[PDB]
C-alpha cells in the first residue's frame, strides 16, 4: 500500500523512508536479491536531497 | 514357421521390484518404526 | 472453473484413504452435491459411496437447474449459430461445455475436445482441453487421460515458448511423472519456481512449493542439494511459512540419528495425505532412508551399530532387520556383522564397479543385432 502513494508523489525521500526499511525485511527474511534492489532505489533516490533529516 | 510344437499346447508393473520388497515385508513399517520412541 | 471440482477431486482423495467412514464422506459429499451445479460429483459418489435416499427436493432441483443450463444451451447455440463469426457456436458453447463436464461425464469430450480442437488454432483453448484431462485423470485417477492430454498438448509443444503456462505443462508432466515412481523430472521441470506465481488452475502456491521440496529433497547430489534448498534466494520465504518444512531439510542436511526419525515422522504425516502420492508412500520414505544412511555410511569405516542406536532411538535390533533388508535388497553396500560389531564400507565406483556395464549391454542389445546379423540367408 505504500508503494501506492509515495512513487506517484513529490516526496522522494519519504519514498526510502520506508523502501530502507523494506530493504531491512528483506534480510529479514534474507531475500537478498530484493534487499540488492531496495538498496539500489535507495541509491539512486538519495542523489536528490541535500540532508534536511538525518 | 512360427509353430511346430506350440499350437497344441506407468502402471505398477515397473513398481513391481521395490512391491517385491512392499508385499512380503514392511506393511506396518511406521507402525513399529514410528513406535520405536515409545516403545523403548 | 477448474480449482472447485479438482478440490472435489481431492475430496475423491479424501474418499480414498479414510475408508471405514461415511460420515466424512457424506458432509462434504453433501457440501459439493449442493453447490454449483455439480451432477457428476455426487453421481460418481452415487455409484462409490452412500446412495440417496431420494433426490426430488434434494438435487433433482438441482437437474432442473441441468434442466435450465441445457435450455439456454438450446437458446445459445441456436443463437450463435446465425452469427458467422470465430465459430461463435464452438467458443461460447465451449465455454458451457466444459461447464458441462463440470456438471456431468466425460460427454464433455465430444462437446469440449474436439469442440474447440477442429477449429482452433491456438494453444489456449486446446491446452484448456489438456487442463481438463488433467482434472479428469485427477476426477478417475486417470492413467489413460492424463497420458492423452500429453499426446495432444505435444501437438503445439513442437512450436513454442510461453512465460507460464508451458512451465505449467512442466509441471503436470513432473506430477505425471512421481505419480508413479518417476523422480528425477519432476523436480528438474518444477525447480524454475518463479513464473508460476498463480494461475487459475493451481491450488496454495506454498502447497507447490512443499511438492517441488518434497520431490527435490531427493534426485539431488549433496551439492545440488546445498545450493538449491540452502542457498536458494526466494525458496526460503515460502519455506520459512511452515517450520517443519525447514526443520526438515535442516534435520537432513545436519545428518543427525534420532532428527532423521522425528523429521521423517514428520514427513511421514505428510506423505499420505497427497492425492496420486499416498499409493506411493512406501519407497519415498526408505528412498529418504536410503539417502540418509548412504551419506552416512561412506565416511566412517570402523562403524559400530552400538554407536548407530544409542543416538537413533532404539536399534538393537530394530535397525538389525532394517539395513539387513536394505543392503541385501541391491543397494548400499557395507558389511552387517556378528557381535564383532564392525561396519566395513565400499568404494566410490571409481575402478571397479564401472567395469561392467560395457559388456553387460554389448552383450544384450548388441546380442539382438546378432540376431538380425544371423538373419542373412535363411
Amino acid at each position: 500500500q505504500l508503494l501506492r502513494e509515495l512513487k506517484k508523489m513529490d516526496d522522494k525521500a519519504l519514498l526510502v523512508e520506508v523502501q530502507l526499511l523494506e530493504s531491512k525485511t528483506y534480510h529479514a527474511l534474507s531475500n537478498l536479491p530484493k534487499a540488492r534492489a531496495a538498496l539500489t532505489s535507495a541509491r539512486t533516490t538519495a542523489n536528490a536531497i541535500y540532508c534536511p533529516p538525518k | 514357421m512360427s509353430e511346430k510344437k506350440q499350437p497344441v499346447d506407468e502402471d505398477n508393473w515397473d513398481d513391481d521390484n521395490v512391491e517385491d520388497d512392499f508385499s512380503n515385508q514392511l506393511r506396518a513399517e511406521l507402525e513399529k518404526h514410528g513406535y520405536k520412541m515409545e516403545t523403548s | 472453473p477448474k480449482n472447485p471440482d479438482l478440490r472435489i477431486a481431492q475430496l475423491r482423495f479424501l474418499l480414498s484413504l479414510p475408508e471405514h467412514r461415511g460420515d466424512a464422506a457424506v458432509r462434504d459429499e453433501l457440501m459439493a452435491a449442493v453447490r454449483d451445479n455439480n451432477m457428476a460429483p455426487y453421481y460418481e459418489a452415487l455409484c462409490k459411496s452412500l446412495d440417496w435416499q431420494i433426490d426430488v427436493d434434494l438435487l433433482n432441483k438441482m437437474k432442473k437447474a441441468n434442466e435450465d443450463e441445457l435450455k439456454r444451451l438450446d437458446e445459445e447455440l441456436e443463437d450463435a449459430e446465425k452469427n458467422l463469426g470465430e465459430s461463435e457456436i464452438r467458443d461460447a458453447m465451449m465455454a458451457k461445455a466444459e461447464y458441462l463436464c463440470r456438471i456431468g461425464d466425460k460427454e464433455g469430450a465430444l462437446t469440449a475436445f474436439r469442440k474447440t480442437y477442429d477449429k482452433t488454432v491456438a494453444l489456449g483453448h486446446r491446452l484448456d482441453i489438456v487442463f481438463y484431462l488433467l482434472r479428469i485423470g485427477l476426477f478417475y485417477m486417470d492413467n489413460d487421460l492424463i497420458t492423452r492430454n500429453t499426446e495432444k498438448a505435444k501437438s503445439l509443444i513442437e512450436e513454442g515458448g510461453d512465460w507460464d503456462r508451458r512451465n505449467r505443462l512442466k509441471v503436470y508432466q513432473g506430477l505425471y511423472c512421481v505419480a508413479i515412481r518417476d523422480f528425477k523430472q519432476a523436480a528438474e521441470l518444477f525447480l524454475d519456481t518463479v513464473s508460476t506465481f498463480t494461475s487459475y488452475e493451481l491450488m496454495d502456491y506454498k502447497t507447490f512449493v512443499t511438492y517441488t521440496v518434497y520431490v527435490s529433497m531427493i534426485a539431488l547430489e549433496r551439492p545440488d542439494l546445498r545450493e538449491k534448498v540452502i542457498k536458494g534466494a526466494e525458496i526460503l520465504e515460502v519455506l520459512h511459512s511452515l517450520p517443519a518444512v525447514r526443520q526438515y531439510l535442516f534435520s537432513l542436511y545436519e545428518c543427525r540419528y534420532s532428527v532423521f526419525f522425528q523429521s521423517l515422522a514428520v514427513v511421514e504425516q505428510e506423505m499420505k495425505k497427497d492425492w496420486l502420492f499416498a499409493p506411493h508412500y512406501r519407497y519415498y520414505v526408505r528412498e529418504m532412508r536410503i539417502h540418509a544412511y548412504s551419506q552416512l555410511l561412506e565416511s566412517y569405516r570402523s562403524l559400530t551399530l552400538g554407536y548407530m542406536a544409542e543416538a537413533f532411538g532404539v536399534g538393537v535390533e530394530f535397525i538389525d532387520q532394517e539395513l539387513s533388508r536394505f543392503i541385501a535388497a541391491g543397494r548400499l553396500h557395507c558389511k552387517i556383522d556378528k557381535v564383532n560389531e564392525i561396519v566395513e564400507t565400499n568404494r566410490p565406483d571409481s575402478k571397479n564397479w564401472q567395469y561392467q556395464e560395457t559388456i553387460k549391454k554389448g552383450d544384450l542389445l548388441l546380442n539382438r543385432v546378432q540376431k538380425l546379423s544371423r538373419v542373412i540367408n535363411m
